[PDB]
């Protein structure tokens, strides 16, 4: 267990 | 912190807000006068958030124009966890203001309080409509009342980049109509704003001046307040 619907403020 | 509300005019998904403690990601979808917005509260720390209570705030006029429905969420957000909230949205009529998402929580004994505007703008209810050029021109001439046209002449904020400009018009919710303006340099769009009681036809023309780095944007719609709001949202993207 751990991970997120992932978004990023940087990269890309 | 990062507040990205103004970066959602022409896209539906991304990071809305981020600071050291919390990431607020967002995905959204719209159809006719309705939308759904998925808010993702990410705990970037090792300590759980407590009494986490997101509150939606809609300024004076806005509540009669825009209806938002949501469920209660987790009061407790474990460290490193991501929690989801769904907001159901209904446009009752055109509006200018954006709802505010307010987030309060306890964190290791410290009181945290965050506010950010939700990217619900009038063009989220804007759907593209293809049409042939003669139809476009009949429609444009039908909107001949001075109240229906809002025009803005402005200096570009971004490179005069044809393919990016096309994608902005499309991400805005407009159709991009080719071979309507006989000047191939210009951009023409058309779509419909969906509200509870009416569809508002909206037409637009964007005229670049490459050498001056200027644009002229013109928006014709049957409702003055829609022409104004769409023009100010769209002007800000180029």
């Amino acid at each position: 267990p751990n991970n997120w619907a992932d978004f990023s403020s940087t990269w890309p | 912190f990062e507040d990205n509300f103004a970066r959602f005019v022409c896209k539906n998904n991304g990071v809305l807000f981020e600071n050291q403690l919390l990431q607020i990601g967002l995905k959204s979808e719209f159809r006719q006068n309705l939308g759904r917005m998925f808010i993702f509260y990410g705990n970037k720390t090792s300590t759980q958030f407590l009494n986490f209570t997101p509150t939606l705030i809609c300024a004076d006029d806005l509540q009669t124009n825009l209806n938002l429905q949501t469920k209660p969420v987790d009061p407790t957000v474990d460290g490193g966890a991501q929690v989801q909230q769904v907001v159901n949205i209904e446009c009752i009529s055109d509006f200018t203001e954006a709802p505010v998402l307010n987030i309060q929580f306890r964190y290791g004994g410290t009181f945290q309080n965050v506010s950010v505007k939700l990217p619900i703008t009038l063009n989220k209810f804007f759907q593209p409509t293809e049409m042939a050029s003669q139809d476009f021109f009949q429609r444009w001439k039908q909107l001949s009342n001075p109240q229906q046209e809002v025009q803005n002449i402005f200096k570009a904020k971004h490179p005069m980049d044809t393919e990016i400009t096309k994608a902005k018009i499309i991400g805005f919710g407009s159709a991009l109509l080719e071979e309507v303006d006989p000047n191939p340099a210009n951009f023409v769009g058309a779509g419909i704003i969906h509200t509870k009681t009416t569809q508002i036809g909206c037409l637009l023309r964007l005229e670049p001046n490459l050498q001056a780095q200027m644009y002229r944007l013109t928006l014709r719609t049957s409702k003055d307040t829609v022409s104004q709001r769409l023009c100010e949202l769209l002007s800000e993207q180029f």
